[PDB]
Order: structure tokens, then C-alpha cells, then sequence
């Protein structure tokens, strides 16, 4: 009908197995806990054998490429994008070593009760 | 300094490790306890029992739940120093059940173990709207979370009334109560002002009348309920008072709690709370206020800084010290409200401000909704396999070189 | 059924309008009544629907707000909430939802109402 | 469950119908009840009757 999928997770072992086995081409980075690696053996239509143990020392900026696009299983080296995404947070090292800081706790009470609520 | 070579310090990044949740797992006598508190002694800023920051304060807010004391000690430094702790024993605390009162007094008061409720809940919910509007014009229900304060006494005279009543059934007049001299109940409204005296249930048309919608169908309970509102093992949660000597909380002393909780009536930096005094299975009826305070606080202030560009600056952490007496695995129903304010503040709690450091000794009894959360790991000595196998199917690194180190750690 | 009034009910749509007060089941013959087939099967869901129906957060579901200033979202705007959230109003090639103020309970309901449609 | 339910409200009903110095009882507390007038008022009940003359109270 014209549509598609991709699938980004950081643990492959807790996601539903229905959807991730109908994938025909897979992006592999850094993995370090030996059930996804596991997981991801199983549920890989290639013919790796050797080069698949190379995910525990893969590095920053380096990929494992394999299906059906591909001839070859290859490691590939990606470049960095412009722009760069960027989370906003908070951190908590850097504004507790300042000085005391008091809140205004009158008007965070009368957003709280708008008239109950 | 690192175990192989003294000679070589160990640094952690601060932005990276206070900004998530932690976890901290051992074994019986391996040095858990002293390992916390040198971490947070580190980070408040006593050295040699010394403050640092002798004259500037600092901005650090901590909260402990403590439930076998062993932390006070840690932080009695000497008068000299300027250092004051904000200690707070729950059994003389004084905390107050009408503001949520959803999950914590009203779970007990209204129902104690039985389907009941399906007819335990059908007339006080009327009454006890009518005592909170009568007070000021609003609404509310059974579950209500507003801070708002009701008279318990008045509106259960009402619900002993409910077994010490009968209906009026006398042909040609109004289906309303019949007292005992023949007067009617126009409206309950009276009811929960004081109980009053009605006439027996009869057939004959002369004084005929029928037994209450809940005539002498909770006697037993309502005994329990009154036996609890005197109660010589729950004067903290205001219940052996029942609007007496210390009752003058209108509708405006609500900054009160909050100041006490988060310490800001003395500037202090630590905050902790015992559970100790508390009897047991019923001190899941606090955690679920105290946890929900603190997270609505910190809402309400994080929207009312988006309009200038700004956010939060008082991020706050809470130290759990034994997750598997109120948070357990295989749980029924006596431990629903805890787990739910615990869980919103492990899943919607950074993008306001509140991180949790857990700590434990039985990793295998715990959450693991709540576990699973968690982004840093320090590991003590373990000896149990059940639990060796438990956290490394959890840890981000699962090298076998590195799980063989567990049982061989002084 | 009998109301306080006595007056019969012609028609069972007349629930949908308020909250009617009925009589008082008795045995007597001057005012013999019983009990409805379904008189106590719903007293907490009741309760819950009255918490669902007033939280501030859920205010995107419009399951809030009797008042006119929405009320008027008939049978007529299921083209503008189409064109919005596929990019064809003021064109576009990449659509970005965020859900960072979604509680939790309510998060899977929203994808899955966006990928059937 | 029924039994169960049938003697539980019966072990209630006998359990201070003479023992007013219990003021606040609900089932558990040490007390005693005669397990032989629970039996009877469950025999009864299994064989119990009611009364549907006119004029007479549905007893």
C-alpha cells in the first residue's frame, strides 16, 4: 500500500519478536550485553560468522552493514550531521554549586489551585 | 583511589551520574551504609567533620527515607559549624489525612476487607460533598486530591446514623425518616451535624417503617473506625485529635507541610524522614503524599518558568535504603499506592527536575520496573547466584571478565 | 419507571438529557416497586469517569469542556486533523510528533490512533 | 463459600449476645462463642420456613 518501518531500540532483547523478524536490512552499533548479541545472531539473514564477534570493540562512528541492499557485510565509517540534534536538560552538578536559591512558593500555589482543581 | 595502583585517583563525572537514577546493591557486612553516606558527606560538603562552606550556603537538597534510623549520626556535626539537619520523626510529625486522603485513610476507613464497598460507598460520598460545600461552594468525590480540609466526626455521625436509622414507610406521607417523637427528614443534612434517635421498623400503617438502605449491616465496622480515631499508635496522621487543640487549618496552612518536607523554614541542605516509630502495614499510607507533594511542587514550578525562558533550579534527589518493604516483586494489593507515585517519578521525573538513588542488599525482590531504570551501577561484594544472575542480566556490560570479579571483592 | 412525581416513562432517551430522581421500592401495593436489573453493578466506574473527566491534562482528548468554545467539533474538521498531521497544510517533508507531555498511562493510544488513520 | 459466609454471620450474631464486656469486637478477639448453638442456628436455617398467611407477619 505504500508504506514502511524502522525500528530504533537500545535493547533488541525486550521488543516484540513479530515485528522485529520481518526486517530485511539491519544497522548494528556498539553492543556490550551478550543476550542482545544473542538475539541479534539469531535474527540476522546473513552469512557472518566471524565479523559478527566484532560488536563488543566496535568503535564511535563505525556500523555493521548487512542484507539485502548490501553484496557484502561491511563496516562502514559515518561522518557527523549539520546540524547536530541536541536534548535540553538539567544538570544537577552545576546548579547545586551555587549559592542558596529560594523559590516563590505563593504563585506556585495559585496555579495549583485554579479554583480546585 | 584504584585498587591495583594507589597511586592513581578516580574521577566520576557529576552531570552524568546525579543527573540519572542510581542503584546501590551488596552484600551483609560489606560497607553499604558507609559507602552512601561518604558519597553524600562528599557532596554536601564535611570533611573531617568540617564544613567547607562555612560562609557561603550552597545550593543541595537531599530527602532520605530512613525505616531503621542508623543515619543521624552522619550528619551531627559539631555547633560550631554551620550545619543545621532537618530531622523528622513521622510518629511526632503531624501530618495532616484530608489533603489527598485517596489512597492513605480513606482505603481504611470505608472499607477494610470485603465487597462491601459496592454499598459502603453510596451516602457518604453525599454528605461528606455537602460538609466540604457548606464550608465553601465546590465540588468533590470519594477520591479527591485538592488540599482541602472536612470535619471526619461530623460527617461520620452520619454514617452512624446510617445503622441507627429507620425510614418512615407510613402510608399518605412523604418517604421521608421518621424520628422518634414523628418528626420527618426533610434532608440528611442533619444527620452529620449529630446522630438522632428513629423509631423502630413496624408493619402497621399506624407507626410503619423499614430498616435503613445500611441499618445494622457494619456494626463491627464502624466499631473498628472508632476504635482507630482513638487509637494510642496513630496520633501522627491527626486521628486521636479529630478537631481538637490542634486542628486551626482552615484553607491557607497548606505552606506549612511543604516547608517541613523540603527543609525551608531553617536552610537545610538534608532532610530525613523515620519510619521506625511508624508500626508496620501502614506505613505505605505516607509515601504515597509524601512522593506526590514533592512531584506536584515540582510540575507546577517547572510550567511557571517557560514564559521568561528559564527552568528549574532546585532539582531534588530521594534516597530509598530498603526498596523490598514497600516496593516487592510479587506484591498483591496491600502495596498499590506507593508503587504508582514511585513509578511516575521514575518515568516522568527528568524532564522536571527528581532522581532516585535505590538502595538495596536483595536485588532479586525488587521492581523491576523501577530497577530497570537505572543507568549507573555500583557493585559490592555478592555471594548469592540467584542474585549474581539477576544483576547481570541487567548491567550494560555483561563481559564475563568482569562478572567473575563479583565474589573475590573485599 | 416511577419518579418521585409518579410520572411514567414514555421513552428511555430521557436519561440522556439529566440526572432524574426515581421513588422508593416498597412491597406495598400504594407504592410497590422493585429494584432495576442493573442498580449497583457501577459505583466506582462512575467515580472514575467523573476523575477522567476533569483532569487538566487530558486536555486533548476534549473528554473536558461542555462549554461552546470547542463544541462545535462535528462531522466536518476529519479533513484538517488528515492534512495536519500529514504536511499537506503549509507543505512540508518531515513531520515531527512529540509526546514529552503525555502522561504515561495514555502514551500508546495516541500512536495508536495516528497509525490507523 | 456459602457455609462459609452462613457461619461467619452465625459465629457474629452468638459471638457476644451475653458478652457485653468486650465494648469493641469485630470476630477475632479472644472470646467465647458455643459452637453447638452456631450448629443449630445453621440446621434451622437449612430447615426454615416462612410464614405467608395474610394478616400475619412474614415471619
Amino acid at each position: 500500500y505504500g508504506l514502511s518501518l524502522m525500528v530504533v531500540s537500545q535493547r533488541p532483547s525486550e521488543v516484540s519478536d513479530t515485528i522485529l523478524s520481518q526486517c530485511n536490512n539491519f544497522i548494528n552499533l556498539r553492543l556490550t550485553n551478550i543476550n542482545d548479541q544473542n538475539y541479534i545472531k539469531n535474527l540476522l539473514p546473513d552469512n557472518s560468522r566471524s565479523i559478527s564477534e566484532i560488536l563488543p570493540t566496535l568503535g564511535a562512528g563505525e556500523c555493521l552493514v548487512v542484507g539485502d541492499s548490501t553484496p557484502i557485510p561491511s563496516i562502514v565509517k559515518l561522518e557527523l550531521p549539520n546540524p547536530e540534534p541536541r536534548s535540553q536538560s538539567i544538570k544537577f552538578h552545576k546548579k547545586w554549586s551555587e549559592s542558596w536559591r529560594t523559590p516563590s512558593f505563593e504563585e506556585v500555589i495559585m496555579r495549583w489551585r485554579k479554583e480546585n482543581g | 583511589n584504584l585498587a591495583q595502583n594507589e597511586e592513581v585517583s578516580f574521577t566520576l563525572d557529576g552531570d552524568k551520574f546525579f543527573s540519572k537514577h542510581v542503584a546501590v546493591v551488596g552484600s551483609t557486612g560489606s560497607g553499604k551504609s558507609c559507602a552512601v553516606a561518604k558519597i553524600l558527606q562528599n557532596v554536601v560538603g564535611i570533611n573531617d567533620a568540617r564544613n567547607i562552606n562555612k560562609s557561603d550556603k550552597k545550593n543541595s537538597h537531599i530527602i532520605i527515607f530512613d525505616i531503621h534510623s542508623e543515619y543521624k549520626s552522619a550528619f551531627e556535626i559539631d555547633k560550631n559549624e554551620d550545619f543545621n539537619l532537618n530531622y523528622l520523626d513521622v510518629e511526632k510529625l503531624k501530618l495532616p489525612y484530608w489533603l489527598m486522603n485517596s489512597e492513605e485513610l480513606e482505603t481504611l476507613f470505608i472499607e477494610s476487607n470485603e465487597q462491601n464497598s459496592h454499598n459502603q460507598v453510596s451516602q457518604f460520598k453525599r454528605a461528606v460533598v455537602l460538609n466540604k460545600e457548606k464550608y465553601n461552594p465546590e465540588f468533590k468525590k470519594i477520591t479527591y486530591d485538592s488540599p482541602v480540609y472536612f470535619n471526619i466526626n461530623e460527617v461520620f455521625n452520619y454514617i452512624y446514623n446510617l445503622n441507627e436509622e429507620v425510614i418512615n414507610k407510613i402510608e399518605g406521607e412523604p418517604s421521608l425518616p421518621k424520628l422518634s417523637n414523628g418528626e420527618l427528614v426533610e434532608n440528611r443534612q442533619i444527620y452529620f451535624n449529630e446522630k438522632l434517635e428513629f423509631t423502630s421498623s413496624n408493619t402497621s400503617k399506624a407507626t410503619k417503617a423499614s430498616n435503613g438502605p445500611f441499618n445494622g449491616e457494619f456494626n463491627r465496622f464502624l466499631s473498628r473506625f472508632e476504635t482507630k480515631l482513638t487509637d494510642k499508635r496513630l496520633e501522627f496522621l491527626l486521628l486521636n485529635q479529630d478537631v481538637e487543640e490542634n486542628s486551626k487549618y482552615r484553607t491557607e496552612h497548606f505552606e506549612d507541610i511543604l516547608k517541613q518536607f523540603m527543609g525551608y523554614l531553617d536552610r537545610s541542605n538534608v532532610s530525613i524522614i523515620d519510619l521506625s516509630g511508624i508500626p508496620f502495614e501502614v506505613l505505605s499510607i505516607t509515601i504515597s503524599l509524601i512522593s506526590r507533594l514533592i512531584f506536584d511542587f515540582a510540575f507546577h514550578y517547572s510550567k511557571l518558568q517557560h514564559q521568561k525562558d528559564e527552568l528549574n533550579d532546585i532539582p531534588f534527589m530521594i534516597v530509598c535504603e530498603e526498596a523490598h518493604n514497600y516496593i516487592p516483586r510479587t506484591g498483591g494489593i496491600e502495596f498499590k499506592a506507593a508503587k504508582k507515585s514511585i513509578e511516575r517519578i521514575a518515568k516522568e521525573g527528568r524532564k522536571y527536575g527528581l532522581s532516585l538513588m535505590v538502595v538495596s542488599q536483595r536485588p532479586s525482590e525488587v521492581s523491576d520496573t523501577i530497577l530497570s531504570q537505572c543507568n549507573n551501577f555500583i557493585n559490592l561484594r555478592l555471594t548469592n547466584i540467584n542474585d549474581q544472575n539477576y544483576i547481570k542480566n541487567l548491567l550494560p556490560d555483561n563481559s564475563r571478565s568482569i562478572s567473575e570479579i563479583l565474589p573475590t571483592l573485599g
